[PDB]
């Protein structure tokens, strides 16, 4: 568990996690609001 | 002190007249620089209050505004007018050459001078009243010439944004202007059009 | 107009300019500039034959110095600025207010 | 000594091939011979310029000659418009009946060679009409050639040679260059203007045998000493004026329109004249202001020394510089390039939107080649500048007597001028690949209208201010009651406004989105090729990972593999890699110029217009679509015109492929195989009794990049001519 | 025949002798450290440039520096 | 006497072709010994290209900081 | 308009391109059954296209002579919402970003061997200090005012 810990926050497996995560909030923000080319509520 | 409770520059003392610490830029911070700046100033605030009694009381009388009186030297046929008449040597080469001469001659000497306290307050010819005789009663006068100066060099440029502002007018009637109706007439339909 | 006139009384103005205006301070700053050199030594003491200043027409008789290459000086500027009026005045160019 | 090279004793005794091969690659670097001093340096320099000068005049002088002898410069100023400028004439054994018979055009006996460099319309316009003017002008060229070798030889000899001193006196070379090199030239080429170039544009021929005899104005020099000056621009040249006669002709010998030519669509030669007496009035001026031996004037290091500001910003300011310029080659040099290569890039810049020679704007392809031609001799003209900086830090820097001065406050401070402009450089690229690469995508989705368009807004604002009155700014020049316009209404602005605004030339082309980004994408070749050039100029002297640089020379292989590896880690490999960059920086600026031109020439900017935002557009509707021609040049039915071009296209695809080779395999594998190479040959039955003198060898590793860089510079080069020339010729339009 | 020079802030640390593929470099007699060793260079005519001793100083910077120079055929790792 | 930055001290760099030159590093040990030209010795965080974190400097060469 | 521009709702090439791509996508539509998942998928499609084109209309972009919009940028106040107000959130991201990792990497910097907490991220200590990029156009002015943001001694 402790050492499961460890190795699930060495660079390249933190990295891909918090790229994954990215990628599915831009995802889901293109997804609600798409083809978005200009900010109109101010 | 011109902001109170801001620190001193320690070069700017004081007894200079006029001084009141003034100097966010640092500019005077090497003393040789500032006897230049200081002679600088005493010939720019005397101009200012030369002109600026000059830029007025023409336009109080019934001729034009400051802009309007320099304007005949940009016609083919340019001729001036002083207090209504029109003068002989009017024609623009000729005020051109004799004014470049005249203070250029003027200009060099006197820049010929190494006091450098006659640099600012030379005297003599040019003190004929004798008001230099009591050396402290002389600071005081040191002290208003250097004030009147500021303030004058402070409504030139004033004037000069007015003029920029609203052109082909003039600061008293801009001042007429703004008595008619102070407060729908100022400076903010300038700023916030 | 008459370009006798206006080129005659632009380079004696000029003239008169340098030789009792102007002379001085022409004179100061050409000393403390002093001659072109390289390596601390001037370009005729570093071997340069042709870099010699020729002293012989320099002298003058003038009391102050007043010398044949200024006149030279003064009279090209006097002629440049003669020339620059007859030519501007008689161009017939005119801006609009 | 005792054998090639006698300039090096250390390469004389070196047994290998590579004596040879260095020495030719170190004729020239005069600093580095042996038994080298002072005046014998300067001396060698001073009989090289005298050499350059000579062989110039024999180049331009065959190139008259040629024209005059197989050209066609009779036949192209009865008709200038239909009718192709001949170079020289083809004579080669290994033509085909069917080449022999493509390549005779013009209206010549025989396979000739049509001119791209634009001489003819250059000589049409100064006042060159027959071949007997081409062939006098050539005997006047060589007899000059010869007279430039005549001058070097005798400098060359004792008791003529000038010493060290006389080389080292800046202030009167300047004042003789200004007034007399660049003044009195300048005011000579208006004499010509006035006496014969004006006179021959309007059907007059003036000549040595008449000249004497021909006023070239009814009130000759009347006006002039008066200082009426007016005189001479009271009848200028009507709009209905053919050039070459007097049809709605003028007597004006010097104007200020501004505009163009109506039918030759170039400068009024008036306005040249003008132009040309002007600049030598401000010239002559101009070079009286350093100390000779008068007594009066300037001494440059005293200006120098006195430009230093209170406050301490500065350091000690420039105190120190003239010692270090004027005892330093090599910063001459290096400044002289740079101010070439600038002037150079704005002749380039100047000839297509500003041309001065008549019928050369309708002349398309003579037009993409002169420009093409200028800025990749101008990018080469500053990565030399750099180069030669760098190269003066190596050697002639003094960092004691530099103390504290501008030069050395510079390389004090090196690592945040690096760091910054890498930024910079990565900013701009990061950006402009991110946008080409988003339009390029959002174009494969089908769905052009959500691109990234950005307008080169503030291009516009500058066009506008100039006159141009297509986006509607109202600004300067296009208002109508800014003093700007009002001043200039009577002079010039009327023939300036009516060329700018006219959209069929070159003067200020109507700009957009595509524009922007490939403006964008040279700002990033600029900013990275100085990125390199200015990294390999500061750290020359030596860094962190090799401080004791300077002690190897401006050019060495490496440092050995320690400390991590140091390959590449000298100022000429700086250099080396600069090179790249620029020919890809000019690349992309001659392909946005060709592009621009070649759909404006067609009446179909738009086209461009779509197709520049994204890069499929640039590969697809450039590359693809305007190579058809050329690659038909020659195919199994037969050849036409173009094949000589389509074979130098391949011919540059060649010479850069193997530029690969030498820039990817390094020498530890072909020394190896010499080496097997050299067992078998010593091995071998009746060759043998042949022995090498030279023991073959590898390329060295420095001469191995020098030698694919200068692979992958022809073929680029050859390949990019062969295309544009093939392409803007195919069409002629 | 390349130069290969020894710098004072040698430590006799003795690596570089180890490391020369040709025997160019020794240790003689000093006594300016702990080792009362030096680096010396009498055989740099048989130096092909390879700056393999340079690889083994631990000392910043070297304390052993090669500059190449004229070539030879010793020079030129050239059998033939 | 002792000669030179104590032990344990901090000193930093000021030869101008060290790795760590305007650096800052930990004197090890300064010998006695005269007649040797660097003595002090200066133990730091950071490798250089070499993989080396320690290295002897002249007198001159090291000043003792805060 | 601006730069001889025109606004897309009034826009002529623009409608044009729109009812073009319409076609293009309703093309493929006819040849499938009227109610299958690939007929639903391409109308959701042009429904998609449709709200693009309206929206676009509405914000009133600025289209030109190819129909497409383009993007003002010189900072004309009807224009803001282009490249500006975009300009400013990516900022106080990045900074977020950037500020963010900076003091993971001051925080880290005092242990005996910080590249373990380097190639091993801390995540612990991470969490707490993400949360610091809110505020940080404010951390970042005071700690240049207080003069320790750039590293003074070198
Ligand atoms: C609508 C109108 C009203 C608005 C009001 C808004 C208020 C702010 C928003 C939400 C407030 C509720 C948040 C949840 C409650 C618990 C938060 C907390 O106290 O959780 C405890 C932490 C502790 O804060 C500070 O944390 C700093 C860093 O400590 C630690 O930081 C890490 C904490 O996990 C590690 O332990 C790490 O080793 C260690 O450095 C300080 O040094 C101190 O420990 C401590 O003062 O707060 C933290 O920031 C935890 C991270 C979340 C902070 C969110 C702040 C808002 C953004
Ligand atoms: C297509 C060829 C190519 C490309 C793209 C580049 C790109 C670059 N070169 Mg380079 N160069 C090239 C060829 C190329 N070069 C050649 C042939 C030579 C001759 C040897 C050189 C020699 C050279 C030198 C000497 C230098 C450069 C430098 C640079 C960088 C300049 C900074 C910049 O512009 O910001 C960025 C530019 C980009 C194009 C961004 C690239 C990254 C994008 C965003 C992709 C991101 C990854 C993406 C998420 C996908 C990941 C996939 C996954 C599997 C990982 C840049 C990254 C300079 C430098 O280092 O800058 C300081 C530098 O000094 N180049
Ligand atoms: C510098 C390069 C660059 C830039 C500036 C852009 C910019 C843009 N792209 Mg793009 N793209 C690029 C490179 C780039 N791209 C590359 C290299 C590719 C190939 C992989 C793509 C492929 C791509 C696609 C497929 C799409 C875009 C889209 C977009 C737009 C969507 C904006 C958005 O997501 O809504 C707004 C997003 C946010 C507001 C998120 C931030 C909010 C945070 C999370 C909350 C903050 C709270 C405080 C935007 C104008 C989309 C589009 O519709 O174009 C019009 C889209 O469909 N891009
Ligand atoms: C050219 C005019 C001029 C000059 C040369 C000086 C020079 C000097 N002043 Mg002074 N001053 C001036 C005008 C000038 N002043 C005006 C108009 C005012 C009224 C606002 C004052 C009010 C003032 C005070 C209260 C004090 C001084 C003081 C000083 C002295 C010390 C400061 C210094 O070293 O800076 C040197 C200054 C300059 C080199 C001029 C700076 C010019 C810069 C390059 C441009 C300025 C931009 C400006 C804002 C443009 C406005 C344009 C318009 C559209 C608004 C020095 C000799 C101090 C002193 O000790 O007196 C002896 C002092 O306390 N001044
Ligand atoms: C280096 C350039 C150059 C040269 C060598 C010449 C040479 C000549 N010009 Mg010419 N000219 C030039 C530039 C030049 N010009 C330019 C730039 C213009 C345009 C303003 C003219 C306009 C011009 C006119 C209108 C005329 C000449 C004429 C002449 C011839 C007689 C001039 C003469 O002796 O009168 C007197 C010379 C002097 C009093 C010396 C002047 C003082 C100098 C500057 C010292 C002569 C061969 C005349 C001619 O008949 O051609 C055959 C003629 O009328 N020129
Ligand atoms: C007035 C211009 C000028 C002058 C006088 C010099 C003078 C000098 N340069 Mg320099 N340089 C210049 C411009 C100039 N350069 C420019 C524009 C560049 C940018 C490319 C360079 C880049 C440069 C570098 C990198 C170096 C020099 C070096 C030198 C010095 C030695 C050159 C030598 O003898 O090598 C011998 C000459 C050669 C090897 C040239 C032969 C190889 C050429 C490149 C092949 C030509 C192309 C090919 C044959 C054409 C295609 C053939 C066919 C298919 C058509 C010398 C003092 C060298 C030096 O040692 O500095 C001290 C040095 O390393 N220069
Ligand atoms: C267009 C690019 C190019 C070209 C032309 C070559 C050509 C060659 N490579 Mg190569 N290579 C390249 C790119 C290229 N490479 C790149 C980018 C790399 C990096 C990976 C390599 C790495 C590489 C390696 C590691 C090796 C080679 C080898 C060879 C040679 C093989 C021997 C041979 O083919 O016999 C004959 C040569 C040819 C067919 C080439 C064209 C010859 C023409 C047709 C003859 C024209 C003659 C003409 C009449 C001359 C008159 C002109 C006169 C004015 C002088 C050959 C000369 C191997 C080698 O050296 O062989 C032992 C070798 O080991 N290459
Ligand atoms: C809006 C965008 C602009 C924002 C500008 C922010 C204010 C910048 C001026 C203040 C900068 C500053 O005080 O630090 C100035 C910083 C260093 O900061 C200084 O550090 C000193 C030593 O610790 C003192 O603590 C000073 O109080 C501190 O100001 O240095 C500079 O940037 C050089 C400028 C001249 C000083
Ligand atoms: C003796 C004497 C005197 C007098 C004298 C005199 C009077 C003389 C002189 C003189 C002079 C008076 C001189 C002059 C001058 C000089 C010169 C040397 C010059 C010049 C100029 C020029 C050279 C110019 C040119 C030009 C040209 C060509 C171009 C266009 C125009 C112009 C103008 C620019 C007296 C009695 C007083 C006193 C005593 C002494
Ligand atoms: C390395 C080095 C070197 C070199 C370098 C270089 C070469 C650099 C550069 C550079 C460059 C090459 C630059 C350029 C520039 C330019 C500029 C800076 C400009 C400007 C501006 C202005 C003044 C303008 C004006 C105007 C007018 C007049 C009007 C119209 C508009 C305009 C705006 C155009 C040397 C050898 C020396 C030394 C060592 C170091
Ligand atoms: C091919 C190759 C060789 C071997 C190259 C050799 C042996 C050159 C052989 C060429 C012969 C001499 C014919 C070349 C013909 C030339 C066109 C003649 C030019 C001579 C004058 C006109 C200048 C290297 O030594 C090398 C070294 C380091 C990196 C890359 C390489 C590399 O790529
Ligand atoms: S370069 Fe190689 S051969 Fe020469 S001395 Fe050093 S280790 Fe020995
Ligand atoms: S490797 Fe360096 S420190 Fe060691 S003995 Fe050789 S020169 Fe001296």
């Amino acid at each position: 568990m402790r050492d499961l810990k460890t190795y699930l926050s060495v660079a390249p497996v933190a990295s891909t996690l918090w790229f994954a995560a990215l990628a599915g909030l831009l995802i889901e923000i293109n997804r609600f609001f798409p083809d978005a080319l200009t900010f109109p509520f101010f | 002190d011109w902001m109170p409770g801001q620190p001193r520059p320690s070069y700017l003392d004081g007894s200079a007249p006029g001084d009141f610490g003034f100097d966010p830029l640092r500019l005077g911070e090497v003393p040789e620089n500032l006897e230049r700046f200081k002679e600088s100033e005493l010939i720019h605030c005397r101009w200012a209050m030369l002109a600026v009694p000059g830029i007025l009381v023409p336009e109080a009388l019934g001729l034009g505004n400051w802009v309007k009186a320099q304007e005949w030297a940009a016609l083919p046929g340019g001729q001036a007018t002083y207090l209504g008449n029109p003068v002989p040597w009017g024609t623009l080469p000729t005020i051109l050459v004799i004014e470049f001469l005249s203070i250029a001659f003027v200009e060099h000497q006197r820049s010929m001078e190494k006091d450098p306290e006659k640099k600012k307050y030379p005297g003599g010819a040019f003190d004929p009243l004798g008001y230099s005789k009591d050396p402290k009663k002389f600071h005081e006068y040191k002290i208003k010439e250097v004030k009147n100066g500021r303030l004058a060099l402070l409504a030139f440029v004033g004037i000069c944004v007015q003029q920029s502002a609203y052109p082909g007018t003039g600061p008293l009637e801009n001042l007429a202007t703004h008595l008619a109706d102070p407060w729908h007439n100022t400076i903010g339909n300038v700023l916030i059009p | 107009l008459n370009p006798s006139l206006v080129i005659s009384l632009s380079t004696g103005l000029s003239l008169f300019l340098g030789r009792f205006v102007f002379f001085n301070f022409q004179r100061e700053n050409v000393a403390k500039q002093g001659l072109p050199e390289q390596n601390g030594v001037t370009h005729f003491e570093a071997g340069d034959t042709r870099a010699k200043e020729y002293v012989s027409l320099l002298k003058s008789n003038d009391p102050v110095g007043f010398n044949i290459v200024d006149v030279l000086a003064w009279g090209s500027i006097g002629h440049i600025v003669a020339y620059y009026i007859l030519a501007t005045s008689s161009n017939g160019y005119d801006p609009k207010f | 000594a005792l054998r090639f090279p006698r300039f090096s004793q250390g390469l004389a005794q070196d047994p290998t091939t590579r004596r040879i091969w260095f020495g030719i690659a170190t004729a020239h670097d005069f600093e580095s011979h042996d038994d080298i001093t002072e005046g014998r340096l300067y001396q060698n320099i001073f009989a090289s310029h005298f050499g350059q000068l000579a062989i110039i005049f024999l180049w331009t002088s065959g190139n008259l000659f040629h024209v005059a002898w197989q050209g066609n410069f009779e036949a192209w100023v009865q008709d200038p418009l239909h009718v192709r400028p001949i170079a020289h004439a083809i004579w080669d054994p290994h033509f085909g009946q069917p080449a022999v018979e493509a390549f005779t055009r013009g209206g010549a006996l025989g396979p000739v060679n049509i001119a791209y460099s634009g001489v003819y319309q250059w000589w049409y316009t100064i006042g060159l009409r027959t071949n007997e003017d081409l062939y006098t002008g050539a005997i006047f060229l060589l007899f000059l050639s010869f007279i430039s070798l005549l001058a070097g030889w005798l400098h060359l000899q004792p008791k003529w040679k000038p010493s060290v001193s006389w080389f080292k006196n800046a202030e009167s070379r300047l004042n003789h260059h200004l007034s007399g090199l660049f003044g009195v030239s300048s005011l000579a080429w208006a004499g010509h203007l006035v006496h014969v170039a004006i006179p021959g544009s309007r059907g007059e021929y003036v000549r040595w045998n008449n000249f004497l005899s021909v006023l070239p104005h009814p009130q000759g020099l009347g006006p002039l000493f008066t200082g009426q000056w007016n005189l001479y621009a009271q009848n200028p040249d009507s709009s209905n004026h053919l050039f070459s006669t007097s049809q709605g002709a003028g007597t004006a010998i010097l104007t200020l329109l501004g505009g163009f030519h109506p039918q030759t669509q170039s400068l009024w030669l008036t306005d040249m004249a003008h132009h040309h007496l002007a600049i030598a009035i401000l010239f002559l001026i101009g070079g009286h202001m350093y100390r000779t031996n008068f007594g009066i004037g300037h001494s440059i290091k005293y200006i120098l020394e006195a430009h230093i500001p209170p406050g301490g910003r500065l350091g000690r300011g420039h105190k120190g510089l003239y010692d270090t310029i004027n005892n330093s080659i090599h910063f001459q040099l290096g400044l002289a390039l740079a101010s070439l290569g600038v002037i150079t890039s704005l002749v380039a810049q100047h000839m297509y939107s500003l041309p001065a020679y008549a019928f050369i704007a309708q002349d398309f392809t003579t037009q993409a080649a002169l420009y093409t031609h200028h800025q990749y001799i101008a990018g080469f003209i500053m990565t030399g500048a750099f180069a030669h900086g760098a190269i003066f830090f190596i050697r002639d820097y003094n960092p004691e007597q530099n103390a504290d001065n501008v030069l050395a406050r510079m390389l004090e401070h090196k690592e945040a001028i690096i760091s910054h402009l890498s930024w910079a450089s990565l900013f701009l690229g990061f950006h402009t690949l991110g946008l080409y690469v988003h339009n390029d995508v959002m174009l494969a989705f089908g769905t052009p209208e959500k691109q990234i368009l950005i307008e080169p807004i503030f291009a516009q604002w500058i066009q506008s201010a100039h006159g141009k009155t297509s986006y509607g700014f109202d600004v300067l020049l296009s208002s109508t009651n800014s003093p700007a316009l009002n001043a200039g209404r009577s002079i010039w602005l009327p023939g300036w406004l009516n060329a700018i605004n006219e959209n069929s030339n070159s003067l200020f082309l109507t700009i957009g989105p595509g524009d922007f980004l490939v403006h964008h994408a040279i700002a990033l070749g600029l900013h990275t090729t100085t990125l390199i050039l200015v990294k390999g100029a500061l750290d020359a002297r030596g860094s962190k990972l090799m401080p004791d640089k300077k002690d190897f020379g401006y050019s060495f292989p490496c440092d050995g593999p320690g400390r991590g590896g140091t390959c590449d880690i000298s100022a000429w490999d700086a250099f080396y890699l600069a090179v790249f960059w620029m020919l890809n920086t000019i690349g992309w600026v001659t392909f946005y110029w060709h592009w621009k031109h070649i759909t404006l020439w067609q009446g179909n900017v738009s086209q461009f217009n779509e197709s520049s935002t994204y890069l499929m557009g640039w590969l697809r509707d450039y590359l693809w679509l305007n190579s058809s021609q050329l690659i038909n040049g020659y195919n199994p039915f037969g050849m036409n015109s173009l094949s000589v071009w389509a074979w130098m296209f391949l011919f540059g695809h060649l010479v850069w492929a193997t530029g690969f080779m030498f820039l990817i395999s390094w020498r530890g594998y072909w020394q190896e195989l010499i080496e097997t190479l050299a067992w078998a040959h010593e091995r071998t039955p009746l060759a043998n009794l042949i022995r090498w003198r030279d023991k073959p060898v590898a390329l060295s590793i420095v001469q191995a990049r020098l030698v694919g860089l200068v692979h992958f510079s022809v073929g680029y080069i050859f390949t990019y001519a062969a295309f544009l020339i093939a392409s803007t010729s195919g069409k002629f339009g | 025949s390349h130069s290969v020079k020894i710098y004072d802030t040698c430590i006799g640390c003795t690596q570089c002798v180890r490391a020369c593929p040709t025997d160019v470099l020794e240790m003689i007699p000093w006594g300016g450290c702990k080792a009362k060793q030096i680096a010396s260079a009498p055989r740099t005519e048989d130096c092909v440039g390879c700056k393999r001793c340079e690889s083994a100083c631990p000392t910043d910077f070297l304390s052993v520096r090669v500059y190449l120079w004229h070539e030879t055929t010793r020079s030129m790792g050239l059998a033939y | 006497p002792p000669i030179g930055p104590k032990r344990g001290a901090k000193v930093k760099i000021l030869r101008q072709e060290s790795y760590w030159y305007k650096g800052t590093g930990s004197v090890v040990a300064v010998d006695q010994d005269p007649n040797t030209r660097y003595p002090v010795v200066v133990r730091f965080n950071k490798v250089n290209y070499a993989n080396v974190s320690t290295n002897n400097y002249a007198l001159d060469e090291v000043e003792e900081v805060k | 308009d601006i730069a001889g521009l025109t606004p897309c709702k009034d826009s002529k090439q623009f409608a044009k391109r729109e009812k073009q791509s319409i076609k293009k996508l309703e093309s493929s539509l006819k040849l499938y059954a009227p109610d299958s998942a690939p007929a639903l998928a391409i109308n959701a499609t042009i429904e998609k296209t449709k709200r693009r084109f309206d929206n676009y209309g509405k914000q009133g972009l600025l289209c030109g002579a190819d129909g497409l919009p383009h993007l003002i940028v010189s900072g004309d106040q009807r224009h803001w919402g282009e490249f500006i107000t975009p300009g400013i959130l990516f900022l106080y991201i990045a900074g977020w970003i950037g500020w963010v990792g900076r003091s993971y990497l001051i925080a880290i910097r005092d242990d005996k061997k910080p590249t373990q907490k380097e190639i091993i991220i801390d995540v612990p200590l991470a969490t707490g200090l993400v949360f610091r990029g809110f505020s940080w156009p404010i951390a970042a002015y005071r700690e240049l005012l207080n003069g320790e943001l750039v590293a003074k001694d070198v």
